[PDB]
């Protein structure tokens, strides 16, 4: 988690994106599967961009623009957030309880899915 | 809390992206540097000059409430940052996050 | 309301920034050698000639511009139409329009 | 025999012997109009009793010597029979000169000290070497440093090895304690009441309540109410030089909100000048001046230097000059340069009890050495190889 | 033609059901259903569980030095710190694991069917 300060793909089709993240404990240089490169495209994830990434699944959720970036413009239609202030990398270990029915819900129907039969579902 | 930008619109330009927006109350004038985000925000909602329009700065969602030279322009401030208080029961809640568009289920039923 | 070109701007805030290097404001209360532009011209200091003086000069910040008001100092959402400068409320926007907007009283 | 350590800074010289202490003197001339025919000459600016609409003669412009005579007269002043009582022809010195400092005025300087003065040698460094010269004298196990000079008339940035200057490195910010002082006068005569002739009563109330904001949004917000809750807001009484003899700050519990006293003080009341003006060094584009702030240029320095020494000189960032007095400067610095600071390099800075002072301290400390005499430039040498080895083994 | 109904609600209530990844489990090891018509019988039953990654072979191939290029065809310490170091071999052990661990979770699951069984049964 981070506000982005660099976001680089690295050409042979992409090997893999290398990415910088900034928080208030200092700043991380990271190297990404080339498969979260879409989510970051499909994200709009530009510099400045407080953003976080999942290290098992990849998912990107691009959390406003940072607050430091409040006055590049008078006036913008953007969410400005207040830059990160523990570390960049982030472990927590959880005990989460779950239901034998909320397993079974979560296999009743597909997620996600880029095909035409998925969206219209 | 918000933000409200509510005024009347002296001139708007947009350069191929750039762009410059004139407001003004009855007191004041201000010339405001657009980011791209509020450039297509005005591009989609045509807005012209003489058009008194809010504007919610974070969301950019403009409503143009008339024209002036019909409502009178606003006097006061150009911005204003306002307390809104909303009360929403808990099946409206439940219905916006039952579904992806799912508050549309608040109109027609089908919940 | 009359409006000033990027040159006039530019040579407002070049004047005022220049300002604040002046030794004193007044005069010399007696009433009855070079510059650092002598200096500078004399030196004949050349870009990209290796490290100098103007090579040294800070580059532009990569945060941006924080407007504040030219009356109080409070931050300014506002720009003035004429003179571009910053305000904050109608008030300053007075006091602006009265003091330092066009002439420069 | 002795040696003389000098620190022409543009603001106070740091004029001291080797085996002495240290002593802080104004680098210019006064006038004033309670003086006819009478020109203050360094510290004769104590024998004045009012001090407003003071004028200054200043012998450098943009933090540089640009004013030979002022100089001269005041080099005299010091070196005079009331001073200090300089024997040239047996005296060595130790005098700083201004980064980058321009082929004409190191001649002039080479010239005057050898032929107007003859002092026995001379050694002419930056203020910088000098005090990496002390920090590593402190810290023997470090190989790098970095130091930041926030002096009177710019702040420079410079990264120092164990015995050398890293030239392409070096960054300067046009920001320092004179312009912060005529903003303020700027800024107070604007907003209450015109102090344009006060230079000396606003540079003392520059130095007795501006302060370095942690967070800069919230104190505005803070200075922006009315009332108990704007903890901010001071009152300052301007001296009057007839009653008050120094300007101070009224106390908390006896402040008024409505700013009517009954005494006739000369009340000024500042709220949020009290951490704008100090922002200028950490934010140049405030008042629009476009360069980087002191911890983004802290941190563009660095970065420019090889991969295997930055966490080194990310270890040792050291505040030397006037402006690291304010409070809350070091811990602002600490702050940003540990955002923008990777975060596997440790971040350490040092702020050291007399920022003034340092430069002399480590003039004293080389002056000790027993390598003192390879670094000086000699008279007899200098007649016939000084004009060009004085620029040899002088690295400025 | 109308305009339409703006409904207007608390910007609080859009992050109802949003919950933090640090406060949640990951749910795609019991995702059955995503499987279908993406893996196959063959990588679940007879590849995977014969071409699995072991730790010591990750660890082999990040220790070792890059391979040497490939043959084109033929038509026939001063600034040395330890503390850093330490800690950057810390950081490559615990990137090691990760990725084994992550390398194990993504593909511990079977197809109930598999793409085989679902060609098989479907007719034209
Ligand atoms: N307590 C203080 N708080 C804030 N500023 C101070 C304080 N004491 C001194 N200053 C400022 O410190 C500056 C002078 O510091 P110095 O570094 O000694 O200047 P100088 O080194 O003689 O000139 P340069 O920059 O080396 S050419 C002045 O601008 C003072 O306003
Ligand atoms: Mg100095
Ligand atoms: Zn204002
Ligand atoms: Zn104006």
């Amino acid at each position: 988690e981070g506000e982005v300060t660099e976001l680089t793909p690295c050409e042979t089709t992409i090997s893999h994106v290398i990415i910088g993240l900034k928080t208030a404990k200092g700043t991380k240089q990271l190297k990404l599967d080339p498969s979260i490169f879409e989510s970051l495209q499909k994200e709009r994830v530009e510099a400045g961009d407080v953003i976080y990434i999942e290290a098992n699944s990849g998912a990107v959720k691009r959390q406003g623009r940072c607050d430091t970036y409040a006055t590049e413009f008078d006036l913008e239609a953007e969410e400005y957030v207040p830059l990160p202030k523990g570390d960049v990398h982030k472990k927590k270990e959880i005990i989460q309880d779950v239901t034998l029915h909320d397993l079974d819900v979560a296999n009743a129907r597909p997620q996600g899915g880029q095909d035409i039969l998925s969206m219209m579902g | 809390e918000t933000e409200i930008i509510e005024g009347e619109v002296v001139e708007i330009q947009i350069d191929r992206k750039v762009g410059k927006l004139t407001l003004k109350t009855t007191e004041m004038e201000t010339i405001y540097d657009l980011g791209t985000k509020m450039i297509e925000s005005l591009t989609k909602d045509k807005v012209q000059a003489g058009d008194v329009i809010t504007i919610d700065k974070a969301t950019g969602k403009i409503s143009k409430l008339g024209r002036s030279f019909f409502v009178q322009c606003p006097d006061g401030e150009l911005q204003k940052r306002k307390e809104v208080v909303h009360t929403v029961s808990l099946h409206e809640i439940d219905v916006i996050n039952s579904r992806t568009q799912g508050f549309l289920a608040l109109f027609s039923g089908d919940t | 309301r009359r409006v000033l070109d990027r040159a006039a701007r530019q040579r407002r805030i070049n004047r005022q920034l220049e300002a604040l290097e002046n030794d004193n404001f007044q005069d010399d209360p007696h009433a009855g050698r070079k510059n650092f532009q002598a200096l500078l011209e004399e030196q004949n200091l050349s870009v990209a000639e290796g490290p100098n003086y103007l090579t040294a000069c800070a580059g532009p910040p990569s945060r941006p511009q924080r407007p504040f008001c030219a009356v109080c100092g409070f931050p300014s959402p506002y720009t003035c139409v004429s003179c571009g400068a910053r305000y904050c409320t109608v008030r300053c926007l007075g006091t602006h329009q009265e003091t330092r907007c066009l002439k420069w009283t | 025999m002795t040696t003389l350590v000098l620190d022409n800074g543009a603001y106070n010289a740091k004029i001291g012997y080797s085996h002495e202490n240290v002593s802080v003197i104004p680098n210019c001339q006064f006038r004033s109009k309670t003086a006819r025919l009478k020109t203050f000459t360094a510290n004769q600016i104590d024998e004045i009793k009012d001090p407003s609409g003071l004028f200054y003669i200043l012998p450098f412009q943009k933090g540089y010597l640009v004013n030979w005579d002022v100089q001269r007269q005041v080099w005299d002043y010091l070196f005079g029979k009331e001073m200090y009582q300089v024997d040239f022809l047996d005296t060595n010195i130790i005098i700083t000169e201004p980064y980058f400092n321009f082929t004409s005025i190191q001649e002039s300087m080479n010239e005057i000290l050898f032929e107007e003065y003859q002092f026995q040698a001379v050694l002419r460094v930056n203020a910088g070497a000098l005090s990496a010269h002390r920090y590593f004298r402190d810290n023997p196990s470090e190989l790098c440093c970095i130091i930041v000079d926030s002096g009177y008339s710019f702040t420079h940035i410079v990264p120092y090895c164990r015995s050398k200057k890293k030239k392409e490195a070096i960054i300067r910010i046009n920001v320092g304690g004179k312009l912060l002082t005529n903003h303020l006068k700027e800024i107070i005569s604007y907003r209450q009441l015109h102090v344009m002739d006060e230079t000396h009563v606003i540079n003392q109330v520059k130095e007795d309540v501006c302060y370095v904001s942690q967070d800069f949004y919230r104190d505005m917000d803070i200075a922006k109410l009315k009332g108990e809750e704007n903890t901010v807001m001071i009152d300052y009484v301007l001296p009057d030089f007839s009653t008050i003899k120094k300007g101070f700050c009224k106390p908390r519990e006896e402040m008024v909100l409505s700013g009517k006293y009954k005494s006739g003080e000369q009340i000024l009341r500042l709220a949020n000048e009290r951490f704008a003006v100090p922002e200028i060094l950490f934010n140049p584009s405030d008042i629009g001046i476009q360069e980087m702030g002191i911890p983004e240029a802290i941190v563009y320095s660095i970065q420019n230097l090889p991969e295997e020494m930055q966490p080194h000189f990310f270890k040792n960032i050291v505040l030397t000059g006037g402006n690291s007095l304010f409070p809350g400067f070091r811990d602002r610095v600490y702050s940003e340069v540990r955002c923008l600071t990777p975060t596997d390099y440790d971040v350490s800075v040092v702020l050291p009890e007399n920022p003034i002072t340092y430069a002399w301290e480590g003039g004293k400390l080389i002056s000790e050495n027993d390598d003192f005499e390879d670094m000086v430039v000699t008279r007899e040498d200098y007649e016939e190889n000084g004009h060009s080895v004085c620029e040899e083994k002088f690295d400025i | 033609i109308t305009p339409g109904i703006c409904f207007s609600t608390a910007s609080l209530v859009l992050r109802a059901t949003d919950v933090h990844p640090l406060q949640r489990i990951d749910m795609g090891r019991f995702d059955l259903i995503g499987l279908e018509g993406r893996v196959s019988r063959y990588e679940a039953d007879t590849f995977l569980p014969r071409h699995r990654l072991s730790r010591r072979v990750l660890l082999e191939v990040a220790t070792a030095p890059d391979p040497p290029p490939r043959p084109k065809p033929v038509k026939m310490s001063p600034f040395y710190l330890d503390s850093l170091e330490e800690k950057r071999k810390r950081q490559r052990s615990e990137r090691l694991e990760r990725i084994f661990q992550l390398s194990e979770a993504h593909g511990a699951l079977a197809p109930v069917y598999g793409t085989e069984v679902l060609d098989f049964c479907t007719l034209p």
